[PDB]
DNA sequence: AGCAGAT
DNA sequence: ATCTGCTTTGGGTGGGTGGGTGGGTTGAGGCAATT
């Protein structure tokens, strides 16, 4: 009874949208535009599937980049920290599943087995990868369906399967160059490519 | 927690995607 | 009055006056009944239209010379309760009553089928619910279950002994022939007359043989969690369950959990725990199916007698054969020639041996090669769930022999075996690739065999065969740089080369302009769309009706409708050429070559001559003729036509349109 | 051949 | 107290509906990941 009193209290407020905002991740200082954009990631958004069976996406992936020691990973720490399920990897991933899925056998008869990887372990939480700009070219190209079809589909020899990532991507990544250049635009500092970066709803 | 979106809804992410670009 | 032959009724039947429900579903009288019932069920359920499902689904059984009848748990569950209660609880008497019955009743339509079959197989089809191979407890054996999972190892059918007969070593006497319990094997300790504690021979003078069959259950990836070990189950098929099932599958497996004793169990364990298994009733293929769970039978693509009736009506009318284009996918707003070309590789052409010593491939494949925010992934998804078999793979989630077929040595025999890949599931079937151009270049060129000769050839390990991959490519790419440059000729922009290029019969090319028309009503459908998928927008008969309404306002067939037309004409319909302006086709195919001796055009090879006439072929399958008629060949050949059109270059555009005006 | 059981 | 009867070593003259956390262990060949 008691805490339902205090969920009242907190609706009946009017400044609610801009308490809840200053409310996350207090540690770091004065970065406001970033913290909205955590707190919409972590309500999320509606998830549809059409009269078809053709599923809509409704997480919202965030990128943020910057300079050396601007409290990137910060961000990335309180949201492990804080939201129910998460994974904490980087792009350079040492496990041999990665960021996806692998396949591996144990020794002579043994069949292959799925080996899970950051983005199916983070099922239905927000994964957070440290480093995206680094990542391996296995990844980078699997990741493409992950982010839109919210699958990852392998077909190795003898094991065939269509795994779930319904995940939302939280990445930071540092710029192409030492330092953000303000002369260029964000596809200029960025190594990412067109299709990736239009997959990412805020920057 | 509202269960309708309002054009003043649209327009606040309509700005927040503008920032992105 | 002989009291072995009175009988109950059915509230009399509800109130149990016994032990446990075995022992009073045995007893004699209660056994009557619930015959009686059983038959009565069978003769009279009618569903909403009115007629008979089961007297229907008697005739066809006899039709197809087949030994098992489909029941519905949901129709036995309304018409009555108690029943389905009892199969629930106590599956095994209930489905031997249910066998007894369900042959009587099939006799009644056919007097004399005891010729043919003997027995007749009562087959659940929707038990309402669903448990893992975890979730499986004590409290849920002898009871009837229903799992999924994959079947990663099976056995060769061995026939099994439906009655063992024992003779005593001493005596000599023979016993009577006792049932074998497929779970555990049958002893004779104390013999009736010998009362000898020697063993008795097993030896018999004539026997009936029943087929046999093992698999081992898996739980399938999707479902197990994340990053833990999968569990596993046994599963006994009996006759006419046999290869139902195959490696490397999906299934969802009804049967009876069952336990007995394993003394080698107890000995690795130290405690006295028994052996499980599940003896299946009944088996629902749910590989590439994962967006049809919403549909009752064991089988979503099959028909009845009056589906089939009607799959004939909706084809005389005059446009199907746009309505079907129209149907492909309806939540994506535009593409109308990727969905001509996705219904046409659907349909597919129908594979011809000339005289036994010429093969022709029948199959049609599709390059969708577009833009990066053009809704090519959600239609290879559309397309693996409207196939009847289909495999979806990723560029780089793929291999060479995962795709195809690979050799590995068996954990059991110790010995090379071959097992099948991505093209084999997806024999007479689609193989859905996306992210095509990512692939490795090695893992891409394994399917350039399979892509025209529909076979696929291992020569490893000491294993010299050939198989069979009767399988279309669907394929989606991203053009060199993440967006096509429309100034440039294909060869261009994309990597491919000219081998792997002419095996596709249809190139649809996708660009994202920005028309700001063109943007207002991709908005406002999209928009819309995404209004009508919301989830908050009898009871069951009001959420199929509701469902109903939603689905006419974008589809102008029935998706579920759809799937099983496709399915049928895929399987009854051969259409052949007959009549046909041979001088047009040359002329045509004379004036693509001509054209495309430019540097860098697409390829142009007689495999697209001989795609023109299987796109005419498939056109002509939708409308279920069996001829090829003239509209179908222009129609084909304005597909080719413009496909090849489009793909050219912005300067020369025009005039290639001008020129080919004659036949578009 | 040593040991495990039925008359 | 006497008569009747099964099974080893370890190994393919028991097997693969007993398996490899019950031991019989190098040699070759295929596959994914690593390069
Ligand atoms: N705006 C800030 N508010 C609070 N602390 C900050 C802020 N900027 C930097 N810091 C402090 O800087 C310390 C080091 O920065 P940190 O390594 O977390 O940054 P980063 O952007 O993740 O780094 P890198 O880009 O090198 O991975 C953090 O512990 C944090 O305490
Ligand atoms: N013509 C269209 N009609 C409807 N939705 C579209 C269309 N084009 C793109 N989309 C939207 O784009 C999303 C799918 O993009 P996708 O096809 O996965 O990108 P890619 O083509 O790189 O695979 C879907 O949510 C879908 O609603
Ligand atoms: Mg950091
Ligand atoms: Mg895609
Ligand atoms: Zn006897």
């Amino acid at each position: 009874s008691d805490e339902i009193n205090e969920l009242k209290e907190m609706v009946k407020d009017e400044h609610i949208y801009d308490k809840l905002v200053r409310s996350i991740a207090p540690a770091v200082f004065g970065h406001e535009a970033v913290k909205k954009g955590i707190l919409l990631q972590m309500l999320g958004g509606v998830h549809k599937s059409t009269v078809e069976g053709i599923k809509l996406r409704g997480d919202i992936n965030i990128c943020v980049v910057g300079d050396p020691s601007t409290s990137k990973s910060q961000f990335l720490k309180y949201v492990v920290g804080f939201a129910p399920r998460s994974v904490y990897t980087s792009g350079k991933a040492s496990s041999a599943a990665g960021l996806t899925a692998a396949v591996v056998r144990d020794e002579e008869g043994g069949d292959y087995t799925i080996e899970a990887g950051a983005l199916m372990l983070a099922d239905n939480g927000i994964c957070c990868i440290d480093e995206f700009d680094k990542m391996d070219i296995s990844d980078q190209v699997a990741i493409h369906e992950a982010m839109e079809q919210q699958t990852i589909s392998i077909a190795k020899a003898g094991i065939h399967a269509t795994l779930n990532a319904r995940t939302s991507i939280l990445a930071a990544a540092n710029p192409v160059g030492g330092r953000y250049n303000r002369k260029l635009s964000l596809r200029g500092n960025l190594n990412m490519t067109a299709p990736i970066m239009s997959r990412f709803d805020l920057f | 927690c509202v269960d309708e979106i309002t054009p003043s809804f649209i327009a606040e992410a309509y700005d927040l995607l503008r920032q992105s670009i | 009055i002989d009291p072995l032959r009175e009988e109950l009724t059915l509230e009399s039947l509800s109130n149990v006056k016994a032990n446990s429900y075995s022992e009073w579903i045995t007893q004699p009288n209660v056994s009557r009944t619930i015959a009686r019932e059983l038959k009565s069920f069978l003769l009279e359920y009618t569903d909403e239209t009115g007629r008979s499902v089961y007297g229907a689904r008697i005739r066809t059984l006899g039709e197809m010379n087949s030994e098992s009848l489909e029941v519905n748990y949901r129709h036995l569950a309304e018409s009555k309760a108690i029943l389905a209660l009892f199969l629930a609880k106590c599956p095994e008497e209930m489905l031997k009553i249910f066998d007894l019955v369900a042959m009587e009743a099939t006799e009644l339509h056919y007097p004399d089928y005891a010729r043919i079959h003997s027995e007749i197989h009562v087959r659940i089809s929707d038990f309402p619910t669903i448990y893992s191979l975890r979730e499986l407890r004590e409290s849920n054996l002898s009871s009837l279950v229903r799992v999924t999972g994959v079947v990663t190892r099976r056995t060769g059918v061995f026939p099994q002994l439906k009655y063992v007969k024992f003779n005593c070593l001493k005596c000599g006497s023979i016993l009577g022939p006792f049932f074998q319990d497929s779970n555990e094997e049958i002893r004779i300790s104390f013999c009736t007359n010998c009362k000898s504690k020697g063993p008795f021979r097993v030896n018999g003078e004539k026997t009936v043989y029943r087929n046999y069959q093992r698999v081992t259950l898996q739980e399938a990836p999707g479902t197990v969690p994340p990053g833990r070990l999968p569990r596993h189950r046994e599963v006994i098929l009996l006759a006419d369950l046999v290869d139902v099932s195959k490696p490397g599958e999906e299934v969802e497996v009804t049967g009876i959990y069952k336990n007995n004793y394993d003394g080698n169990l107890n000995a690795k364990n130290g405690f006295p725990v028994f052996a499980t298994i599940i003896e299946a009733n009944s088996i629902k293929r749910r590989e590439g199916n994962t967006a049809n769970e919403g549909e009752e039978g064991l089988d979503v693509f099959s028909w009845t007698e009056e589906e089939e009736r009607e799959f004939r009506k909706i084809s005389r009318d005059r446009g199907i054969i746009d309505k079907i284009i129209s149907s492909m996918a309806p939540s994506i707003y535009g593409h109308r020639d990727i969905k001509t070309a996705v219904a046409c590789s659907l349909f597919g052409g129908v594979p011809k041996n000339v005289n036994g010593k010429h093969s022709i491939r029948g199959d049609i494949n599709v390059l969708l090669l577009g833009d990066p925010g053009t809704a090519k992934s959600q239609i290879l998804k559309y397309v693996e769930k409207t196939a009847h078999r289909a495999v979806f793979a990723t560029g780089q989630g793929a291999s060479a022999v995962g795709l195809t077929a690979s050799v590995r040595k068996d954990p059991i025999t110790k010995e090379w075996t071959l097992e099948g890949g991505a093209l084999v599931l997806a024999d007479k079937g689609v193989c859905l690739i996306d992210e095509f151009d990512k692939m490795n270049d090695q893992d891409r060129t394994s399917i350039h065999e399979a892509m025209e000769q529909q076979s696929i050839s291992i020569s490893k390990a000491g294993i010299v065969t050939t198989l069979q991959a009767r399988c279309s490519i669907i394929a989606a790419a991203n053009p060199n740089g993440g967006r096509y440059n429309s100034t440039l000729p294909l060869a261009q922009n994309v990597s491919l080369t000219e081998p792997i290029l002419s095996r596709f019969d249809i190139l649809c090319v996708v660009r994202d302009l920005v028309d700001e028309e063109a943007d207002e009503r991709l908005a406002t459908f999209v928009v819309d769309s995404h209004v009508r998928s919301h989830p908050e927008n009898n009871a069951r008969q009001r959420r199929l009706q509701r469902q109903r309404k939603k689905e006419e306002e974008i589809s102008p067939i029935p998706q579920e409708l759809l799937m099983k037309y496709i399915h049928y004409a895929r399987t009854k319909i051969y259409p052949k050429l007959h009549q046909m302006d041979m001088d047009k086709v040359s002329r045509v195919y004379a004036d693509l070559r001509r054209e495309s001796i430019s540097t860098g055009s697409f390829p142009i090879t007689v495999r697209h001559l001989e795609s023109i006439l299987r796109i005419a072929e498939s056109f002509a399958k939708m409308r279920l003729s069996e001829f090829v008629s003239s509209y179908d060949l222009d129609r084909a050949i304005k597909v080719v036509v413009d496909s090849f059109v489009d793909a050219q270059k912005v300067s020369v555009r025009r005039q290639l349109r001008r020129s080919f005006a004659i036949y578009t």
